[PDB]
């Protein structure tokens, strides 16, 4: 730093950089009486609660 | 099966195979239902297809 010094570019450069982004995930679905009580028909009708 | 195992059990750890104990042979289990349908309707205000 000087107060009458500047410095100044004779010269350049192209660049060429890269970016990642998420946008999306998995889609998922679910049924309880088949994950709760798999076959069973005693276990459903508890479930009914 | 290796001659002196059994049963047979899936990644949840739930039996899924199992060995006959008279003739001795392999039985897969499967489920018996299928509750997941998906139903198209353009809203029962137009029509009932
Ligand atoms: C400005 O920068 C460019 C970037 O290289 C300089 O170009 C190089 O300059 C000399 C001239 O042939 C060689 O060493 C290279 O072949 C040039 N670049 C390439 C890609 O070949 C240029 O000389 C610079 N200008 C000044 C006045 O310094
Ligand atoms: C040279 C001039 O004109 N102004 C300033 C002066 O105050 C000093 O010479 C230095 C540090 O103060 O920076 C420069």
């Amino acid at each position: 730093y000087s107060n009458n010094s500047i410095a100044i570019p004779t010269n350049f450069t192209i660049s060429v950089t890269t970016e990642i982004l998420p946008v999306s995930m998995t889609k998922t679905s679910v049924d309880c009486t088949m994950y709760i009580c798999g076959d069973s028909t005693e276990c459903s009708n508890l479930l009914l609660q | 099966f290796l001659p002196f195992q059994q049963f047979g059990r899936d990644i949840a750890d739930t039996t899924d195979a199992v060995r006959d104990p008279q003739t001795l042979e392999i039985l897969d289990i499967t489920p018996c239902s299928f509750g997941g349908v998906s139903v198209i309707t353009p809203g029962t205000n137009t029509s009932n297809q």
